[PDB]
C-alpha cells in the first residue's frame, strides 16, 4: 500500500557540486527509509538506512535527510564516481529510481555514417548506422533521409552510457531496411544538437 | 564477510519455471529474513517477498502470489526462489538481498538475469562499419562492428583483443520485433592510422558460445 516517488527522474551536476534526490513515500522512532546506489550490471548498494545513517565505507559526502513522509539524499562534491541510479526503501516499496550524471560544457557530436557491409548485403538485410560521438548533453536529433525522403519510424537509438573520462555520450542510430528497399534507392543522416550551428549531414551513395 | 552467491543466468520460455539459488556465507543464515528483489533491463527495483530461513514462513507480494515459491535450506544456508507461469515480462535480474535490523538490505546476491522468451539461443553476426571519409572528421576516423541478431544477451565486445580500449564505445543492445538482439561497438582513431594499424573487435556471446573477430577495413 506504500508508493515511494522520486523527484527528479534524472539529474546533471557539474562535477564537485551539490546532488539533491527527493523520495516522498505514501505513508521506536526510526524513520525505516533507505538509499541505494547502483551502477549498470551491478547489484544496488545500500548507502544510506534509517534515513540519515550512512552505511560504514560510504563517503562522509553522502548524507541523507528527512522525516516522517519526505526524504532526501545529498552529495556534497559529485565525483564521476558517483554517476549511477539511486533508490529510495520503505519497507517493500522502492523508489523509482534517479539518474545522476555529470553535468559539463556543451560539446557537439562529431558525426560517422557507415554504409552496409557488403557481408551484411548478401545475408539480405542493410544496416546503415549513424554515429554520434562524444557530445553533451544527450538530448539529439538524428534524421534519416533515403533519397531526401525523411524518414519516420525505421531506425533504432542506442546512446552509452557516460563516459567518465570526458562525461560525454556517444549515440548510434542503426537504419534496418531489407536489401530490397535499400537497392531501390541511391543515403543521409542529419544531426542537430545544441553544440551545432548547422545541422551537419554526413551522406553517402549506395555503390 | 558475508557474501550472497546467486545461481547463474537461465533463459525460460513463456509458461515454464524458473528457480534461483542463492547460497549464503558469513552470518548465520537462519537469523536474517531473505528477500527477492527483482529488476527488468532498465526499469526499477520490484520487491516480491521473503522467507523466514528459521521456518521456511514466506510472505510474497500480491503480484507474484500464486506463481512465486519461496523455500530454503538451512543445512547448505542456501535460500530459493521459484517464478511459474513465466511470461516475457518476468525477464529481469532477479536479486536475493538480507534484511538487516534497520529494515534496509545491507546485503545483495550479484543478481541473476532470467530472460523468457520464445527465441532460441542465438550467436551473434558481425559485420564491419568500415572507416572512410564518409566516417572522417578533423584527422578522427571512425570504424565499428555491427554485433546483430543474437539471443540472449550478453555480448561483451573488444578491441584488438582490449590493447584498444580509447576511445571505444560499446552501444547497449537493442531488443527487436524479432525477439533477437543487436548492438553497435565503434572506435575513434587518427585518420593517419588507417593504412598501417589493423582493428580487429573481438565479439563474445558466451550464451551461444560464439566467439567472432572481425577485422575493419578503411573504404
Amino acid at each position: 500500500d506504500i508508493v515511494m516517488t522520486q523527484s527528479p527522474d534524472s539529474l546533471a551536476v557539474s562535477l564537485g557540486e551539490r546532488a539533491t534526490i527527493n523520495c516522498k513515500s505514501s505513508q521506536n522512532n526510526k524513520n525505516y527509509l533507505a538509499w541505494y546506489q547502483q551502477k549498470p550490471g551491478q547489484p544496488p548498494k545500500l548507502l544510506i538506512y534509517w534515513a540519515s545513517t550512512r552505511e560504514s565505507g560510504v563517503p562522509d559526502r553522502f548524507s541523507g535527510s528527512g522525516s516522517g513522509t519526505d526524504f532526501t539524499l545529498t552529495i556534497s562534491s559529485l565525483q564521476a564516481e558517483d554517476v549511477a541510479v539511486y533508490y529510495c526503501q520503505q519497507y517493500y516499496s522502492f523508489g523509482g529510481g534517479t539518474k545522476v550524471e555529470i553535468k559539463r560544457t556543451v560539446a557537439a557530436p562529431s558525426v560517422f555514417i557507415f554504409p552496409p557491409s557488403d557481408e551484411q548485403l548478401k545475408s539480405g538485410t542493410a544496416s546503415v548506422v549513424c554515429l554520434l560521438n562524444n557530445f553533451y548533453p544527450r538530448e539529439a536529433k538524428v534524421q534519416w533521409k533515403v533519397d531526401n525522403a525523411l524518414q519516420s519510424g525505421n531506425s533504432q537509438e542506442s546512446v552509452t552510457e557516460q563516459d567518465s573520462k570526458d562525461s560525454t555520450y556517444s549515440l548510434s542510430s542503426t537504419l534496418t531496411l531489407s536489401k530490397a528497399d535499400y537497392e531501390k534507392h541511391k543515403y543521409a543522416c542529419e544531426v542537430t544538437h545544441q553544440g551545432l550551428r548547422s545541422p551537419v549531414t554526413k551522406s553517402f551513395n549506395r555503390g | 564477510q558475508v557474501q550472497l552467491v546467486q545461481s547463474g543466468a537461465e533463459v525460460k520460455k513463456p509458461g515454464a519455471s524458473v528457480k534461483v539459488s542463492c547460497k549464503a556465507s558469513g552470518y548465520t543464515f537462519t537469523g536474517y529474513y531473505m528477500h527477492w528483489v527483482r529488476q527488468a533491463p532498465g526499469q526499477g527495483l520490484e520487491w516480491m517477498g521473503w522467507i523466514n530461513p528459521n521456518s521456511g514462513g514466506t510472505n510474497y507480494a500480491q503480484k507474484f502470489q500464486g506463481r512465486v515459491t519461496m523455500t530454503r535450506d538451512t543445512s547448505i544456508s542456501t535460500a530459493y526462489m521459484e517464478l511459474s507461469r513465466l511470461r516475457s515480462d518476468d525477464t529481469a535480474v532477479y536479486y536475493c538481498a538480507k534484511i538487516s535490523g534497520s529494515y534496509s538490505f545491507d546485503y545483495w546476491g550479484q543478481g541473476t538475469l532470467v530472460t523468457v522468451s520464445s527465441a532460441s539461443t542465438k550467436g551473434p553476426s558481425v559485420f564491419p562499419l568500415a572507416p572512410s571519409s564518409k566516417s572522417t572528421s578533423g584527422g578522427t576516423a571512425a570504424l565499428g562492428c555491427l554485433v546483430k541478431d543474437y539471443f540472449p544477451e550478453p555480448v561483451t565486445v573488444s578491441w584488438n583483443s582490449g590493447a584498444l580500449t580509447s576511445g571505444v564505445h560499446t552501444f547497449p543492445a537493442v531488443l527487436q520485433s524479432s525477439g533477437l538482439y543487436s548492438l553497435s561497438s565503434v572506435v575513434t582513431v587518427p585518420s593517419s592510422s588507417l593504412g598501417t594499424q589493423t582493428y580487429i573487435c573481438n565479439v563474445n556471446h558466451k550464451p551461444s558460445n560464439t566467439k567472432v573477430d572481425k577485422k575493419v577495413e578503411p573504404k
